[PDB]
RNA sequence: GGGAUUGCUGACUGAUAGUGCAAACAGUACUGUGAAGGAACUAAUGAAACUGGGCUAUAAGUGCGCAUUCCACCAAUACGUGAGCAUUCGCGCAUUACCAUUCUCCAGAGGAUUUAAAUGCACAAACCUAUAUGCCUUUUGGCAUAUGAUUACACUUCGUUA
């Protein structure tokens, strides 16, 4: 039914949709995930889709790796992901390539790996 | 999807119906005493105080040979 | 947009053009692990036109963690497009290869290698001597005493891809030592079979194979494998060992060094059933007929999956798998019936003559004496007859004529042509004369009239005689029987005496000799005419012939 | 005939024609069947091939000089018959007969009597169809014989990179650095070189 | 080979469910059309004894409405489907029995259900 | 699903039909600022309306061109080319001549009817392009697990020498 509901979007939630569809490539996507509202009535034949907007935050992480700040842009469940499993570094370490489906998590993780390559 | 592409396309489609200019690019051949299109010349300078400046290494120059005279080599072979 | 995402999009391309497209646009934004991952990527992306056969009917389990679910059909050519976009591809890696050769370990290099043998292997570059020998510098540089660079999938991976390209290469005599170093330390069974196999392509290591045999039946069975890794298993040991026993094949016979180890194998395949492919079982029944090895209830699973499958195998599969059944002695009902009805509700039964002469040899040494065979036996002689116009070799005229032999087969206007063809490419460069032997034992199982190359074969022993570098065994007086008893020239003598001075035969061919002792100048010299007399071989027509040279021999070749 | 052309199946899929020109024929079909004639040109169209024959298909053609009424001349002319309703004449019995294709030795093929012993004597000649030789009326000014025309005058020995080969001459040497064997005078004198030359000489002087 | 099967041009254009039928009316063995009385279900306070023992009576239905039904092809033999579990031997392989579902008779809209309910077809309200 | 070759495919159409277009130049002329709309026109024959005048007042032959099958040269494995109306109740094209005798309304205008044929229409055949279990499917994809985030590994082996 998700196909269907994703057709049946009232303007500012599908212009919401698609901003999301272009813009997920470039923040943090840990244990982030869209969903949609939609409210059933009971006196029946209205079914409104909508979209849960995410929260962003531009948190400024410290990487305990190699000696600098990075400001990146996250969600509230992904930051405590990150600092509830040891932080910047051990994220990037144990989460491979894959689960990281955004573009600057990727980049600081080649970072953090050849610096500590290159440290060692 | 992309300009070139486009443009691509169109001069494809121009390729044919074309020849000795007929049908509608009788009159569009007239745009060039509307618009001041410029022909396929090559520029010889460029206008410094309004007053055009030929430049003497842009200038024709033609690499005849020595003697078209008594050639024996003619532009027809015989049958 | 970075480099980590590029290597994982060249792993995860799944199209060859996506692929193409990210090697294209990304020249310089290389490195070495982006190439070699490129490389790796490559092999597996080429997609073949419509002849995929599916295997999703024939095992429940879809896949044993590795296989296409569709592997080919024998023969199926590449898709076109694939085909050239590939080549273009491999040919830009080619080019982008040197500049980042250098920072290469052994495992890029392995794998490059071994890729660029598959891409061989399949048809795409079939060259590949542009420039192979920067990677074997950087992987035979830092693996000179085995450093401290990888090792173990590596020398098979590489070994396996010289397999495929061949190169007649340098480091085997330095690539001796460290392959027989680490087979019981680091090598799986795959690898132990992709390693075999490229000594056995090679031709190089005779001392590797016992070893490699203990080693491979420590390890806990040899049910780790799949079928076609034990076909090539099998197919190893032949090719390396087979013909060394064979040439200082139904009289070969095994070893017990390695039966106990083909026992496993054997084993695993009629256990792996279910999962095995004509090729697999075809290279599996040579390996078993070339070795000598004769298992029970092999061959009838075997035969079992040959027929499982006999629409949709092509006749080269068939000819090889009824070769296979025919010289190691075996019958298979299911399978010759078949085959016999197949090819009998054919009804233009052309293929190439080769796989004729190979059907009518396995039908010919088997016990198919049925009514439906002999109407078999029938129509592949006319539909081979109907083409002897090849000039390779009397080899193929000579499974023909063994198969047409073995049955009494006395149709005449077929004899006549095989006969002339015979005779036509035997003035040519005939490599021996028992591929003679058997066209005169066929045109003498039936009525014939063959005078025309009777003289010819007469001229070749004595050229044989005079180049004095024969067997002249009891197979030489055989081919002096058949054109002595159907031509009479007188100068044949010289052979009958002085091969029959340094004898080493006893019976059924002195016998030969003085039944041909009519046609020949040869009056009466033989003291084995009383040894043969003492023997009665009462085969040829001796009664007959002895009442012109030994009397008592008349009374003594019949009764 | 059908008036369409376009709809009828193209004919003559291999190219031969037992029919040549100049040769007796005779008519089958028309308003003159029994008389005869010789082929005057062969109309070749694979859809629809005609024959016109020497005075026999005679219909007055209106020649129309240039005029809006009737301001025309006319004159008989021999209308093409179709190339099926005619048929050659043996020389034997006068009567039409069929031309086969039969092929003698040499491997070549000419046109027999439709016999069972196609050999000489009973092949018809078949004259050639080409005559238009400008070998004849040559060597005219502005022509080049064929001996000429086929010298090797190019060889590649020559031309390798000679960027040294000027011989400083003021735009003679121009050419062979951008890479000649002599420029002509008046192209030199089109780029006038006597500007500078002329204030020269007025300074000095 | 010109073997043409046209495929396509083949709509399989869907027929109405007419699910309004299914509890109210069956098909006997002679073909009749039965159905209960109505003006039983409540209110039997205000009804005599006769009435209501005259009501508890099964009527088939009257000629015109039967033929339409016939026509309309109604072949229900049973006043609810019997469920193919249930029968010994026949049974769920992890469901202890099955749930049932209780269904409900609603269906009348002049735009979408029961074409046999309205008289015309209304154009839908603007599409957003 | 889509894009081009072939159809001894068509109880499909035959110029107001069939594509909008069978045509020297149809997505043309022309219309509109523009997006956009969008014609007519084959070759003969020459119906009616209309308007003047007059009046009344022998299901056959014969030629060509091919296709089928025979033959003999063949790449020798599907036919490869070539003599032959040799063969076929084959296909296409070409062709078939009457000679009076006046009691027929005539002249124009117009383009219907009749005849002819796919380059039109619909498909078909190869050709090229585009993970497994079960739930819902509905000319096909949404959902958990497994060889799994990993730059690495099995297979098309031609065998023939009694
Ligand atoms: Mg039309
Ligand atoms: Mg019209
Ligand atoms: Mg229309
Ligand atoms: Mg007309
Ligand atoms: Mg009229």
């Amino acid at each position: 039914n998700v196909r269907q509901l994703i057709s049946r979007l009232i303007p500012p939630a599908r212009k919401q949709f698609e901003h999301l569809q272009a813009h997920r490539r470039d923040v943090v996507w840990g244990d982030t995930q869209i969903t949609l509202r939609v409210r059933q009535y009971p006196k029946s034949k209205d079914e409104r889709v909508s979209l849960v907007l995410p929260n962003w935050h531009r948190v400024r992480l410290w990487s305990e790796a190699l000696g600098r700040k990075v400001e990146l842009v996250m969600t509230k469940d992904t930051l405590r992901h990150i600092e509830d499993m040891g932080g910047l570094d051990a994220y990037l370490i144990k989460t491979p390539e894959s689960r990281l489906k955004s573009n600057p998590a990727s980049a600081v993780k080649w970072e953090v790996m050849s610096a500590l390559r290159r440290r060692e | 999807i992309g300009r070139e592409a486009v443009v691509d396309l169109i001069q494809q489609s121009a390729a044919k119906q074309s020849g000795i200019r007929k049908g509608w690019q009788v009159k569009a051949a007239t745009w060039v005493k509307r618009v001041h299109v410029d022909r396929g010349d090559v520029k010889v300078g460029r206008l410094e105080g309004g007053e055009f400046q030929v430049l003497p290494h842009l200038r024709p120059r033609y690499f005849v040979p020595a003697d078209l005279d008594k050639f024996q080599l003619k532009p027809y072979v015989e049958v | 947009t970075t480099y980590t995402q590029l290597l994982a999009s060249i792993r995860a391309a799944k199209s060859l053009k996506r692929l193409e497209h990210l090697v294209d646009t990304y020249a310089d934004r290389f490195d070495a692990v982006h190439v070699a991952a490129a490389v790796a990527r490559l092999p597996h992306l080429l997609k073949y036109r419509e002849a995929d056969l599916v295997d999703m009917s024939a095992s429940a389990v879809v896949l044993p963690s590795g296989m296409t679910r569709t592997r080919r059909k024998h023969g199926a050519q590449l898709r076109s497009g694939s085909a050239e976009v590939a080549a273009r591809l491999a040919a830009r890696v080619d080019a982008m290869l040197p500049q980042h050769v250098a920072h290469f370990f052994p495992r890029q290099a392995a794998c490059s290698i071994w890729a660029f043998g598959e891409l061989r292997r399949h048809g795409v570059i079939e060259r590949m001597d542009s420039l192979p020998q920067v990677l074997m510098s950087v992987t035979r540089g830092n693996l000179q005493p085995l450093r401290v660079h990888a090792a173990g999938v590596d020398f098979a991976q590489l070994l396996h891809g010289l397999a495929k390209l061949g190169h007649n290469d340098e480091p085997l005599l330095d690539a001796l030592l460290p392959l027989v170093t680490e087979r019981l330390g680091s090598m799986q069974q795959r690898e132990l079979q992709m390693t075999v196999w490229a000594l056995a392509t090679l031709r190089r290591a005779t001392p590797e194979l016992l070893d490699e045999v203990a080693q491979q039946l420590l390890s806990t069975s040899t049910a780790f494998l799949l079928p076609s890794a034990c076909a090539s298993v099998f197919w190893s040991y032949a090719k390396t060992e087979g013909l060394a026993r064979l040439s200082p094949r139904r009289r070969a016979r095994v070893a017990a060094a390695r039966v106990k180890l083909f026992d496993s194998l054997a084993a695993t395949m009629m256990a792996q059933a279910l999962l095995l492919a004509p090729q697999d079982v075809a290279t599996t029944l040579w390996a078993c007929s070339v070795l000598g090895y004769h298992h029970s209830q092999l061959p009838a699973v075997l035969g079992d999956a040959v027929l499982r499958a006999l629409p949709n195998c092509s006749d080269a599969e068939v000819a090889s798998v009824l070769e296979s059944l025919a010289h190691l002695g075996y019958h298979h009902a299911p399978l010759m019936d078949a085959v016999a009805a197949g090819i009998l509700a054919e009804p233009v039964v052309s293929t190439e003559p080769v796989n004729i002469a190979r059907v009518l040899y396995a039908y010919g040494v088997l016990a198919r004496r049925g009514p439906r065979d002999l109407q078999l036996v029938g129509t592949l002689a006319e539909a081979l007859v109907r083409r002897l116009a090849r000039v390779e070799r009397l080899d193929t005229v000579a499974l023909a004529c063994r198969g047409l032999g073995a049955f009494a087969y006395d149709d005449q206007a077929v004899l006549a042509q095989v006969a002339a063809r015979t005779e036509q490419l035997l003035q040519t460069s005939t490599t021996g004369l028992e591929q003679l032997q058997a066209v005169l034992r066929c045109l003498d199982a039936g009525g014939c009239s063959y005078f025309q190359l009777a003289v010819a074969a007469a001229r070749m022993l004595d050229d044989r005689l005079r180049a004095g570098a024969c067997r002249s065994a009891p197979l030489a007086v055989e081919v002096l029987y058949y054109s002595a008893r159907q031509g009479v020239x007188x100068x044949x003598x010289x052979x009958x005496x002085x091969x029959x001075x340094x004898x080493x035969x006893x019976x059924x061919x002195x016998x030969x000799x003085x039944x041909x002792x009519x046609x020949x100048x040869x009056x009466x010299x033989x003291x084995x005419x009383x040894x043969x007399x003492x023997x009665x071989x009462x085969x040829x027509x001796x009664x007959x012939x002895x009442x012109x040279x030994x009397x008592x021999x008349x009374x003594x070749x019949x009764x | 005939p059908q008036a369409l052309y376009r709809s009828i199946q193209p004919m003559f899929k291999t190219n031969r024609w037992r029919i040549c020109r100049d040769d007796l024929v005779y008519i089958l079909s028309g308003p003159d069947k029994g008389k005869t004639g010789k082929v005057l040109e062969i109309i070749k169209d694979t859809r629809t091939p005609q024959v016109i024959v020497e005075g026999r298909n005679l219909r007055k053609k209106k020649v129309k000089t240039g005029t809006g009424p009737d301001d025309f001349f006319v004159v008989t002319m021999e209308a093409p018959l179709h190339y099926s309703q005619v048929q050659l004449v043996d020389p034997q019995t006068g009567k039409p007969m069929r031309v086969i294709f039969a092929y003698t030795a040499d491997g070549t093929k000419v046109r027999s009597r439709k016999v069972p012993n196609p050999s000489t004597a009973d092949i018809i000649a078949t004259p050639s169809e080409e005559d238009p030789d400008p070998r004849v009326g040559l060597t005219g000014p502005k022509d080049t014989s064929a001996s000429l025309a086929r010298q090797a005058t190019y060889t590649p020995s020559a031309g390798f990179p000679f960027r040294v080969r000027n011989l400083e001459r003021i735009w003679a040497e121009l050419q062979p650095d951008a890479d000649x064997x002599x420029x002509x005078x008046x192209x030199x004198x089109x780029x006038x070189x006597x500007x500078x030359x002329x204030x020269x000489x007025x300074x000095x002087x | 080979p010109q073997i043409h099967a046209h495929d396509k041009y083949k709509k399989e254009n869907p027929q109405p469910a007419n699910s309004f039928l299914l509890g109210r009316f069956v098909t006997d063995r002679n073909g009749i059309i039965w159905h209960r009385q109505a003006n039983y279900r409540h209110a039997r306070h205000a009804k005599s004894a006769s009435q209501l023992t005259r009501l508890k009576r099964w009527k088939p239905l009257a000629p015109a409405f039967a033929a339409k039904l016939r026509k309309l092809g109604f072949s229900e033999r049973y006043w609810a489907a019997p469920d193919p579990q249930d029968v010994p031997g026949f049974h769920s392989p992890r469901g202890r029995v099955e749930r049932p579902r209780r269904s409900a008779v609603p269906d009348m809209d002049h735009t979408t259900g029961e074409p046999a309910l309205r008289q015309s077809w209304q154009p839908p309200n603007r599409q957003r």
